[PDB]
């Protein structure tokens, strides 16, 4: 009676929407915080992790998925462990058959393939998940946002999760700087873009910032509570 | 190679195995009793491949076991006869046949002693007498000479140790014990073994 | 109604948001992370005084080094609890060594929001597990434990409760925990189960108790035990 | 793919509401005779197409089952053709099995079997369509009728389709044990003359006879014979 | 096994400053009888890659349009990212293991070629899946009579110019003439450098029969 | 009617020290009468820990070693822990059983160290049976190294010589007399051992010729 | 192939349709059970009144095998169903373990049942509620409640029926030590705990006994009779 | 009462719904226009740039197929993706199949039954896209279809899918179609996408054309990259 | 979809099921044929459908079926489902002969319909079997003996228990009639006549609507008569003068 397009990623809205996986994208709107970037050389990704308990290792986001190309989930995270087991194993498998490094753009359009499939049929749930997938192919190292609406993009310095628009809005008007400003100078410039998320009181402290480095030379590398204090600079006071 | 006999008296049926687990050219521990218990009044004896016996008679065990203990009453030993027939003949040609030659001794109460007699290919044949194994060959004559129709239990049970001296003397295998079972209208009865 | 899978004006899944109730019901598991140990322990509220309280399970052990602890709608976790003990002495036939915790909370979470309506075989689930638990276990890193949701997210903890006392006995679980065992976390986590209280002054017939400690590998207190305990407070 | 779950279902009174529809689809449907007689049937029906523009020698009503067994309905139209198809098929079945052409009796079990699913399992709705039998078999002929429930009943007349309450007075007032052969013709003939929509031409009516020698249809030089002997 | 299936003999290569070089003869040969005579064995697939085939030709023209497609249709994601001959030799290995692991095998015994983005390479891939790099490859009877040609150049110079190496496999291909008794006259040359691949069309052998007219 | 198996032969070697494991090679890879190609490694590094050496047909070996190393990276970013070295021994002993009746035709030793660090080396079947040792060579010359090295090493039949433990020259200088000995011997010689040894600090590779015939 | 997810959490936790189960378990008859420390024994509403009934066929009193016994409470015909498998799977546990097989395994698989009836693809979860008895390997002599949410409780007095509870405060109040002894104050509690709801036994009671693993005895209306006529003595 | 949100269920009327419900959700997507002539198919796609974190070609819409057939596609980028690759599958289906190059009529009414197929059932959607084909073999002529949601597949010269198509359709038909030599037309692309480009709000139209022609010899490139820098040249013709 | 599925296999929040009582309600409308059994054999009494004289000829009636040479089973309900379903049942009798060589002692193919019933109701999604159908029998273990059995699933021996409308003339006053020690089956067709002359509008009452079949035996074998005609103008003399 009320809203009859509740029972839903079968109907159209009749001006022309789908009605829940742009729904879906709000589920991912309501998830937690992370921005990644590249360089001309290596790509980065940072995330902040909420802990909504006593105290936690705060539900570790960016994952491991690869030789090489690595993600960070935001939005639901069993669906998301799911949606990387998958990535996971026929990245594993491209490893197995062709004996090459899976690249980076064929990884990203088919599980753009792979999560478009319950959107299309009846009764089955988007993968509510907004992956900010980063690696280093044999040119410069690309980075991908995907999305619920299994509409992936080829970026560079995208930023997803709550109030996530303000740390573009940063990250917007300081692209001029990136194509160099090496890993120290680089990290530093990706922070100051996380630290407009956070309400205006907090540190980005060793606990809560978990990033992950991947590029020429070096495998992507995760950077937990102790490896992230080494980066340590800014005040912006935000 | 083993060894398996049964007599139907007049209101009754006594079986007999040979207590003999072999190998390859040694024996192992004599009892490993043949003789599976079924419901109450049904007793079947299996010999043939090693590893078949304990599978398949079993099984047959779960289920007419299955039968009494759903549905009240058990099964008349000539239903307990074909289904088993049953089971072997359709278990026969498909995928794995299963190698048992099986004897099954019963009583129903409203009718006679039964002695149900197959080969490995599940023929059904009631029998007043049967045997089994290579033993079967030179025993089964002294239950021709000797077997009336009618017979007492104790000459029935001399008779049956007629057999296994018989079997002691000639077949080339060393028997030396054989499990005795009469089963009769107040249940199953073991009789002492025969030992040499 | 709508199904099962679809999302809610809020944001979230509807049987996943609906799933957090229903652990809201049931009773109270606590469990303290330590530097030599991790204890557990529920109240499993036991309803009529004419009966055997020794059967009802909520605290089982996975292995003999992960003891679980759950709540809610009670007897939906044996098929999970079945494939973490499956998947655990899977892991050790294949691999011939211990687990972690992450391990066997990695492989039960995965089950957790995996159903559907209209999918494959009829073999699979219809509505989430409705059971909030938290796997008690030592590793070779440390002693820790992983408080489960019905969403599949699973998180490091050190001190968490579940069940009908998650703000109250969580709140005075915040301010009471910091350093080590050293023999007294066992005693001051009954404690907010005597804060707790609903039926009974917390004898040794209402709650259930076990350590996991590592020198051996665990121990489910018997009843002269939790007694010694109790007597101690 | 599929529902598998029943739309036909039981209402609160305690009955079945798709079936009783499924009367009334029938009850709207085209009218239709049929008249065992003393050696041999006679089932008539009624072709009125839209305009006079059509092949009447394209569609039939009366159609056999493969050997002496005809069918005729009222009711629905194409849901008829699936139960000429699936009949068919049962009674070659039956022949490649029993190796005799199928007694009537069993053919009515067969079609009544496989209309009855078709009130149950998954979305289907029931045919709407209460097609009756003929059938000689050995000794003396048969008639039955499957329902759209999937019940059967065997008699001497009946009709189907519009206004089958005159049909089954008119036939119980105007029958005889004995009435044989083209008498029954006759008054299947003056059965159909009673509504018809009028005129009676030959071109809207076919019958079909099951005379000892396997069901046939009748020719349209023979019915307009019999309209000329009227 | 079951039929005499049409195959070929050999397709023989050595890699060389520069690119790489593989020949084979055009020969359909049905069980001593040359049935088809003017038939490429030599596959191209994209610009820095090429491909051979011994063994059953059939087979092969399952694998010229299995690796046709495959490398098409990769070939148009566009991105750039085609296929290193790393990669061909791979999959055809994968494929070759994958497909007698199921005991309905491919009967061809290949060589795979090709001069990637820094140094060139020469791959065997065998009927079994026994596969591996060498400097100089040869299959069939080749690997019997062509290959002491080749791995006796190699030794004293891991070096060619491509002259040397075009001059070594066609006098190693005129040992085959000689010798291998499934051999044809024409053959085709072909080979892959910095510029791509290009394959040369029918060649020829010139014979050496001056030691006929000592016999007696 | 086919023969899927070949015998492409090679024998490779794996001694377990006390913080090290020399795992040979051999190099000459061939069957029938021909030999096919003198570059081919038989050790793979398996992690910086494991090294395996890998003999007998050798598209099955190869096709081995790329499933235990796409498992051990599936299993390295499913639990954030690299592979042990007694894990490694227990999935290939599955993996080799798994697949039993159409059976790996493969005889491969698995070298490396432990979690304390002392040296270990696995010994396989074709079907998988493992056993740690402190040598045990493998797949072709398989009854020929071994009782050198029963005894050069094992020390056994034999009286109070005072047997000191090995070390990274005594064992350095076991390995390459006996593949000479076996580059005499065997048919299946090798031309260039290509020694994978693993230490405490991280893993070499040393390479020296033999008999190239 | 019916795939349309039934039993789903509604709001505030709820999950009607095993609630609706329990009104179904609480619209049946009156079992009741008595763990009596060395019997253990029965007793559900006689039937209503036979009249024209066959008293064999009219069991609300199961046997699983031969110690392990159970009677259900809701629905009649869906408990049947249960009554198979649990026979059917009691004699595969005879197949591996071979033993007189524990009463804590059987309901464990009861309850396991109803458990993945609660989880699967649109097939409403039972209606049912047990009594599973029985003894072990050492006496012992369990008593358990299953209940259609598949929770099992090891309790010892249990009457869940339709007008139970009444029945189990009443035995909550009059079960302490005095029926320890053979069977004549526990036989008699039962018959006393259901003449508290209904009327004599030559028409509505029916009862079961089974002692130390063997003779599995239903009482004919004697045992039912003598019962009241002792329990009407003592009151 | 309710007769929409289900493509098995007709209108009282006939019209279903869920059809003409993702007809508009193709109108509220940016231009692709494409453009017919004697010498092959110039496509060219209109852009509508969020942001400057994307990149240049951050989403491509301008796919191809078969080495020859390009993929001009106007409305949900997951679901024209879908049937881009499973167009390649098809086309990858002909080849291995029957040998011979797929000529382009036969793709267009194989995608088009298959996309018209997947709108019978109430267990799918429909697709939320438009798109259009084309190119040329030696002896085809410069063949391009448009597929609509609904399945129907037209040969067009100068089809135009998108938001903007009402206004798109009147320079295409001003614009002498027949017998120009291609090269011209992608000049003459970017006047019809600087046209119908009607805002300066954040999107900034950075456009992007493929085609196949004699230049190509039935193949697929990004314009080659000149044009981008020829065709830009074609502003003040939206500004005067 | 979600919306359209009736969903029979739905509790009530008052416990019980929908599409149960609702087949429940569907006996009421049509349904006859009560059963008695004596120390002698067992007998069905039924009625036909109405007065409408195009009727030819029944073989068996639509209401008696046979399913043994020891057995036979009498309808309610809707007659288009239980047609289906007793020859479904009939199959269940033979395949335990092709199992065990027995006349399948009744109990055993009760409880295998009734199983398969209680799966129709159970899951699936789809409609009960509307058919409260029952059983007569004979085996060798237990006397002549009837069961009854309904939609639900449960059944039960129903000694002499009647189904469909007017459970009061059929069957109440049953229940202060029956002899339960001894019958002697000929006063069971006098009691048959009874209840079936109180529950009718006509007393016409002969064959033509009415369809009494019985049970018997001679030497061992099982007996199944359909009562031909002229013995039901036997029985409908018989009262000359009174029943009640």
């Amino acid at each position: 009676a009320a809203n009859q397009y509740d029972n839903d990623v079968t109907v159209w809205s009749p001006q022309g929407r789908i009605h829940q996986i742009e729904y879906a994208m709000e589920a991912v709107k309501q998830g937690s915080a992370t921005v990644g970037l590249k360089s001309k050389t290596h790509a980065v990704l940072v995330a902040l992790k909420r802990a909504q308990s006593e105290l936690a290792a705060h539900q570790k986001k960016i994952l491991h998925v690869d030789n090489h190309i690595g993600i960070s989930i935001a939005g639901l995270t069993a669906d998301a462990r799911l949606l990387c087991n998958f990535m996971r194993q026929e990245c594993l498998d491209s490893r197995f058959v062709f004996d090459r490094p899976l690249p980076v753009s064929r990884l990203v359009s088919l599980i753009g393939s792979k999560t478009q499939i319950p959107t299309q049929r009846y009764g089955r749930r988007p993968y509510g998940v907004g992956l900010l997938i980063a690696g280093y192919d044999d040119m410069g190292p690309h980075i991908f946002q995907t999305c619920p609406s299994a509409n992936y993009f080829d970026c560079r310095a995208m930023s997803i999760g709550a109030r996530s628009q303000s740390a573009r809005t940063y990250l917007e008007r300081h692209m001029s700087e990136f194509m160099e400003c090496n890993l120290d100078e680089l990290v530093k410039h990706g922070l100051r873009a996380l630290r407009e998320t956070l309400p205006a009181e907090q540190d980005l402290t060793t606990k809560n910032v978990s990033i992950g480095i991947v590029g020429k030379d070096l495998e992507f590398t995760i950077y937990d509570d102790d490896d992230v204090s080494p980066f340590l600079d800014g005040l912006e006071e935000r | 190679m083993e060894y398996l006999i049964g007599i139907q008296g007049p209101d009754y049926v006594l079986v007999a195995s040979d207590r003999v687990a072999a190998s390859n050219i040694v024996q192992m521990k004599d009892d490993h009793d043949k003789m599976f218990k079924m419901s109450e009044k049904i007793l079947l004896l299996c010999v043939g491949e090693a590893g078949d016996t304990v599978q398949f008679a079993e099984y047959i065990q779960k289920n007419v076991q299955l039968y009494k203990m759903r549905n009240g009453y058990e099964l008349s030993p000539t239903a307990a006869a074909n289904f088993t027939r049953r089971n072997l003949a359709d278990c026969l040609r498909s995928r794995t046949p299963y190698h048992v030659n099986l004897l099954l001794a019963g009583y129903d109460e409203h009718e006679g002693p039964a002695l149900y007699y197959m080969d490995y290919l599940a023929a059904l044949a009631k029998a007043p007498f049967a045997a089994h194994g290579y033993g079967a060959f030179l025993t089964l004559s002294i239950l021709d000479r000797y077997y009336t129709p009618t017979i007492s239990r104790e000459r029935a049970v001399e008779l049956l140790r007629k057999c296994l001296e018989e079997l002691q003397k000639r077949f080339i295998l060393n028997l030396p014990t054989f499990s005795v079972r009469v089963i009769d209208k107040d249940g199953i009865h073991n009789l002492e073994n025969i030992a040499f | 109604d709508r199904g099962v899978n679809t999302f809610s004006p809020e944001g979230r899944l509807f049987q996943v948001e609906y799933a957090i109730e229903a652990i809201k019901l049931g009773s109270t598991a606590i469990g303290i992370q330590t530097s030599e140990g991790v204890c557990l322990a529920v109240e499993k509220r036991i309803t009529s005084p004419l009966m055997e309280p020794s059967s009802i399970e909520k605290i089982v052990e996975i292995d003999a080094h992960i003891g679980c602890a759950m709540s809610g709608l009670i007897a939906d976790a044996k098929t999970l609890i079945d494939k973490a003990r499956v998947e655990t002495q899977n892991h050790w036939f294949t691999y011939n060594e211990t687990m972690t915790v992450e391990s066997v909370t990695q492989a039960v979470s995965n089950l957790a929001l995996q159903f559907g309506e209209e999918d494959a075989d009829p073999g699979a689930m219809s509505r989430p597990f409705g059971v909030a638990l938290l796997f008690g276990g030592v590793d070779e890193k440390g002693p820790q434990l992983f408080h489960m949701d019905p969403s599949g997210t699973f998180v490091q903890c050190d001190a968490r409760a579940i069940g009908s006392a998650s703000e109250g006995a969580q709140s005075s679980l915040q301010e009471v925990y910091h350093k080590s065992m050293t023999l007294k976390e066992a005693i001051k986590s009954s404690l907010i189960i005597l804060k707790q209280v609903m039926e009974e002054k917390l004898n040794a017939t209402n709650i259930e108790l076990a350590t996991v400690q590592p020198g051996q590998n665990f121990h489910m207190f018997t009843k002269e035990e939790l007694e010694e305990v109790i007597k101690d407070i | 793919r599929g529902y598998s779950f029943s739309l036909t279902t039981f209402s609160p009174s305690g009955k079945l509401v798709q079936i009783e529809y499924a009367l009334a689809a029938v009850a709207g449907g085209a009218p239709s005779v049929g008249i065992k007689a003393a050696n041999g049937v006679v089932l008539a029906t009624e072709k009125k197409q839209k305009s006079i523009l059509y092949d009447e020698r394209s569609v039939h009503k009366v159609e056999p089952i493969t050997k002496h067994i005809g069918l005729v309905y009222s009711g629905m139209g194409p849901d008829y053709r699936v139960l000429v198809h699936r009949a068919r098929k049962l009674a070659q079945q039956y022949y490649l099995v029993y190796q005799e052409p199928i007694p009537t009796a069993q053919l009515v079990q067969r079609v009544a079997s496989v209309m009855q699913e078709y009130t149950q399992s998954g979305g289907v709705r029931p045919f709407g369509v209460s097609l009756l039998i003929c059938g000689w078999n050995e000794g003396r002929p048969y008639l039955f009728q499957s329902d759209p429930s999937g019940a059967y009943f065997a008699w001497k007349a009946t009709a189907m389709g519009k206004n089958y309450v005159n049909g089954k007075t008119f036939l119980e007032k105007r029958y005889n044990e004995d009435l044989e052969l083209e008498d029954a013709i006759h008054t299947a003939i003056l059965t159909l003359k009673e509504s018809f929509e009028g005129q009676m031409t030959e071109d809207n009516i076919e019958v079909g006879i099951c005379n000892e020698a396997g069901f046939r249809r009748l020719t349209p030089t023979e019915v307009k014979d019999y309209l000329a002997a009227i | 096994t079951q039929n005499p299936m049409v195959t070929g003999t050999s397709v023989l290569g050595v890699k060389f400053e520069g690119g790489v070089v593989i020949a084979a003869d055009m020969l359909g040969s049905y069980g001593s009888l040359a049935r088809f005579r003017n038939i490429s064995r030599i596959m191209r697939v994209n610009n820095s890659t090429m491909l051979g085939a011994s063994g059953d030709y059939a087979d092969f023209q399952y694998l010229k349009q299995v690796l046709g497609q495959m490398v098409i249709d990769e070939e148009l994601l566009g991105d750039g990212h085609s296929y290193s001959p790393r990669a061909i030799h791979s999959w055809l290995t994968r494929a070759m293991y994958s497909r007698r692991s199921k005991m309905n095998p491919l009967w061809n015994t290949m060589v795979i070629g090709g001069y990637a983005d820094g140094e060139s390479f020469l791959g065997y891939v065998d009927m079994l899946g026994v596969a591996y790099e060498a400097p100089s490859l040869a299959t069939g009877y080749g690997a019997y009579l062509a290959q002491p040609l080749l791995r006796e150049v190699l030794e004293k110079q891991p070096v060619l110019s491509q002259t040397e190496a075009r001059d070594l496999v066609e006098r190693c291909m005129r040992v085959l003439y000689y010798r291998d008794a499934r051999s044809y006259n024409r053959f085709q040359i072909a080979t892959v450098t910095e510029k791509g691949v290009e394959i040369e069309g029918p060649l020829s052998t010139e014979t050496n029969w001056d030691i006929a007219h000592m016999i007696s | 009617r086919f023969s899927p198996y070949v015998f492409n032969g090679g024998t490779i070697l794996a001694i377990a020290g006390e913080d090290f494991a020399i795992v040979a090679s051999d190099t000459r890879l061939s069957e029938g009468f021909s030999i096919h190609t003198r570059d081919s490694p038989k050790c793979y590094k398996l992690t910086d820990k494991t090294v395996i050496g890998c003999s007998g047909f050798h598209g099955d070996c190869l096709t081995l070693t790329k499933i235990i190393e796409a498992r051990l990276k599936m299993y390295k970013h499913s639990n954030n822990k690299a592979m042990t070295t007694g894990a490694i021994a227990a999935m290939l002993s599955t993996i080799l059983y798994s697949r039993r009746f159409f059976p790996y035709y493969v005889y491969n030793i698995i070298g490396g160290l432990d979690e304390e660090g002392k040296g270990a080396v696995y010994s396989f079947d074709p079907v998988g049976s493992y056993q740690r040792d402190s040598f045990k060579a493998g797949g072709s010359a398989s009854a020929m190294l071994q009782p050198l090295l029963d005894n050069q090493v094992g020390f056994k039949n034999m009286q109070n010589v005072e047997h000191v433990p090995l070390s990274l020259d005594r064992a350095m200088r076991l390995v390459k007399d006996v593949f000479i000995s076996a580059a005499e011997r065997d048919v299946y010689t090798g031309d260039a051992l290509r020694i994978c040894i693993v230490t405490k600090e991280g893993i070499r590779e040393e390479t020296v010729s033999l008999r190239k015939d | 192939s019916y795939d349309r997810a039934i039993t789903v959490f509604s709001p505030d936790g709820h999950l009607f349709q095993v609630e609706y189960a329990q009104e179904a378990v609480k619209k049946g008859s009156t079992a009741v059970g008595v763990r009596g420390r060395d019997i253990v024994v029965l007793g559900v509403e006689k039937k209503s009144v036979a009249k024209l009934q066959d008293e064999r066929t009219v069991r609300k009193i199961c046997a699983l095998d031969d110690n392990v016994c159970m009677a259900f409470a809701g629905l009649t015909a869906d408990a049947r169903i249960v009554i198979n498998r649990a026979r059917v799977e009691c004699q595969s546990h005879r197949l591996t373990v071979e033993d007189p097989v524990t009463v804590e395994y059987i309901t464990r698989y009861i309850a396991s049942l109803k458990q993945r009836y609660t989880q699967s693809n649109g097939r409403r979860p039972f209606g049912i509620s047990a009594l599973i008895v029985g003894f072990d390997f050492d006496g012992t002599p369990r008593l358990y409640q299953t209940d259609p949410s598949g929770t099992y409780h090891a309790w010892k007095a249990n009457a869940i029926g339709r007008g139970a509870k009444s029945v189990r405060e009443f035995l909550e109040k009059n079960y302490t030590d005095d029926a320890i002894e053979t069977d004549d104050l526990t036989i008699k509690l039962v018959i006393k705990a259901l003449l508290e709801v209904v009327q004599s036994g030559g028409k509505n009671i029916e009862l079961a006994v089974m002692r130390r693993d063997q003779s599995l005895k239903i009482l004919n209306p004697e045992e039912i009779e003598k019962y009241v006529a002792e329990i009407e003595k003592e009151k | 009462t309710g007769y929409d949100l289900s493509a098995s269920t007709f209108s009282p009327d006939g019209r279903v719904f869920q059809v003409e419900y993702a007809m508009k959700a193709v109108e509220n997507s940016s231009t692709a226009i494409g453009i017919r002539c004697k010498d092959g198919v110039v496509f060219g796609v209109e852009k509508l740039v969020l942001s400057k974190l994307y990149e240049e070609g951050s989403n491509k819409r301008l796919f191809n197929v078969d080495r020859h057939v390009g993929m001009a596609v106007a409305g949900l980028l997951a679901d024209a993706r879908s049937l881009a690759d499973i167009a390649r599958e098809e086309a990858s289906n002909f080849r291995s199949n029957f040998g011979y190059n797929i000529p382009l009529k036969h793709l267009a009414d194989r995608v088009a039954m298959y996309v018209h197929a997947y709108t019978l059932y109430s267990a799918v959607r429909p697709f939320g896209c438009s798109f259009m084909l084309g190119s040329y073999s030696v002896n085809d002529g410069a063949q391009l279809y448009m597929i609509d949601p609904s399945g129907v597949s037209y040969g067009y010269w100068g089809c135009a899918i998108g938001k903007a198509r009402q206004a798109a359709k009147t320079e295409i038909e001003k614009l002498q179609m027949k017998e120009m030599t291609c090269r011209d037309i992608v000049k003459e692309v970017a006047k019809i996408i600087y046209i119908v480009h009607d805002e300066v709000k954040d999107k900034a139209f950075e456009l992007e054309l493929s085609w196949v022609g004699e230049l190509t010899n039935g193949r697929h490139e990004i314009v080659p990259k000149d044009i981008r820098e020829e065709a830009e040249k074609y502003a003040k013709e939206s500004l005067k | 979809s979600r919306r359209y599925d009736s969903r029979t296999t739905i509790f009530s929040p008052e416990g019980r099921l929908y599409q149960v009582e609702y087949a429940m309600e569907a006996i009421g409308h049509a349904g006859t044929c009560l059963g008695i059994l004596a120390n002698d054999g067992v007998l069905l009494a039924a009625e036909r459908r109405n007065i409408h004289k195009l009727l030819d000829e029944v073989f068996f009636s639509e209401k008696i079926y046979k399913l043994n040479e020891d057995m036979a089973c009498s309808v309610a309900g809707i007659t288009s489902d239980a047609n289906v379903l007793t020859n479904e049942l009939r199959l269940i009798a033979q395949r335990y002969l092709l199992q065990y060589q027995e006349p399948i002692p009744c109990e055993q193919l009760v409880t295998a319909l009734c199983d398969i019933k209680q799966a129709y109701t159970q899951f699936g999604g789809k409609r009960p079997f509307g058919v409260s159908l029952l059983y007569i029998g004979w085996d060798k273990h237990y006397g002549f003996q009837l069961y009854q059995s309904d939609p639900s699933g449960n059944y039960g021996g129903w000694k002499a228990t009647c189904i469909g409308n007017n459970s009061a003339a059929a069957v109440s006053m049953l229940k202060q009639d029956y002899k339960e020690g001894e019958m002697t089956l000929k006063s069971a067709l006098a009691l048959a006549i009874k209840v079936l002359n109180k529950t009718m509008d006509v007393s016409k009452l002969s064959a033509e609507k009415v369809e009494i079949a019985t049970l018997t035996r001679e030497n061992g074998k099982t007996v199944i008569r359909v009562l031909k005609q002229k013995e039901v103008e036997q029985l409908i003399k018989k009262h000359e003068e009174e029943e009640a």
